[PDB]
């Protein structure tokens, strides 16, 4: 004690969405069902949450709207599971194709 | 640390959605951005049934410390309400809000919005807060649960 589970994404915070950051980071890469991301700002701010109708306003801005930069701290918890994991945000603009994001990893 | 504070506050919200008393709500405000906040929740307590203050949802916020769970959150009462244990600015005076007297860090928040519940419907004489409230409540207590009856309508939701 204690080891949280902890791995770092790189992607650009000025591109990425909270919906695309919600499902096909969290959910779909990191097998989450229904996650409570919180942003480690010592404030206890929770950019994404579990409960619908709460955090459904959010999707469609980027992260970069919510002070979120380079080596931001995301604790992603999910409501239905044990399951915490601490994602460092490496924010790079040259990826190529262009992806999304990528976890290093892999 | 704010870092058991806020573990501690992640158990509190996702043990109140799990399982939480009919009539109370109990969810973190949100911030300007668009987030919410932990260690500010916007909450609402149910008048209790068969009392004068029966039929209100009377709406107060849970203002967090990073000393918490050592430390007891501050009660305040948006807006504020009439009654003797509240202080005029809208501050719940209850004794298991100061950690200097029957605060333990095991309280949940449940227990706190059941206590301050209590307290509604009977009042500690022993540390009047609110001048007004003191004195009908001491002298014309008719008149006082006029005030409640009245109290609780107003703040009937809808
Ligand atoms: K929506």
């Amino acid at each position: 004690s204690a080891s949280k589970p902890e791995v770092t994404v790189r992607l650009n915070v000025h591109k990425v969405t909270v919906l695309t950051l919600q499902d096909k980071i969290v959910k779909e890469k990191f097998a989450m069902v229904a996650p409570d991301v919180q942003i480690e700002d010592g404030k206890g701010t929770i950019l994404i949450s579990s409960e619908e109708g709460e955090t459904e306003a959010n999707n469609h801005k980027k992260l970069s709207e919510f002070g979120i930069r380079n080596g931001s701290r995301l604790q992603a918890d999910d409501f239905l599971q044990d399951y915490t994991l601490l994602i460092n945000i490496l924010h790079s603009e040259d990826l190529g194709k262009d992806v999304e994001f990528e976890v290093v990893g892999d | 640390m704010s870092g058991i504070a806020l573990s501690r506050l992640a158990q509190e919200r996702k043990a109140w959605r799990k399982d939480h008393p009919f009539g109370f709500v109990a969810v973190p405000t949100k911030n300007p951005d668009g987030t919410m906040n932990l260690m500010n929740w916007e909450c609402a307590i149910p008048g209790k049934k068969g009392t004068p203050w029966e039929g209100g949802l009377f709406k107060l916020r849970m203002l967090f410390k990073d000393d918490y769970p050592s430390s007891p959150p501050k009660c305040k009462f948006e807006p504020p309400l009439f009654h003797p244990n509240v202080y005029p600015s809208g501050t719940v005076c209850l004794s298991i809000l100061e950690e200097d007297k029957d605060w333990r860090p095991a309280i949940t928040i449940k227990q706190i919005l059941l206590g301050i519940q209590e307290l509604l419907n009977e009042p500690n004489i022993q540390d009047p807060a609110q001048a007004e409230a003191y004195t009908i409540y001491c002298q014309n207590r008719v008149e006082y649960e006029k005030r409640v009856r009245a109290q609780a309508k107003k703040f009937a939701p809808s």
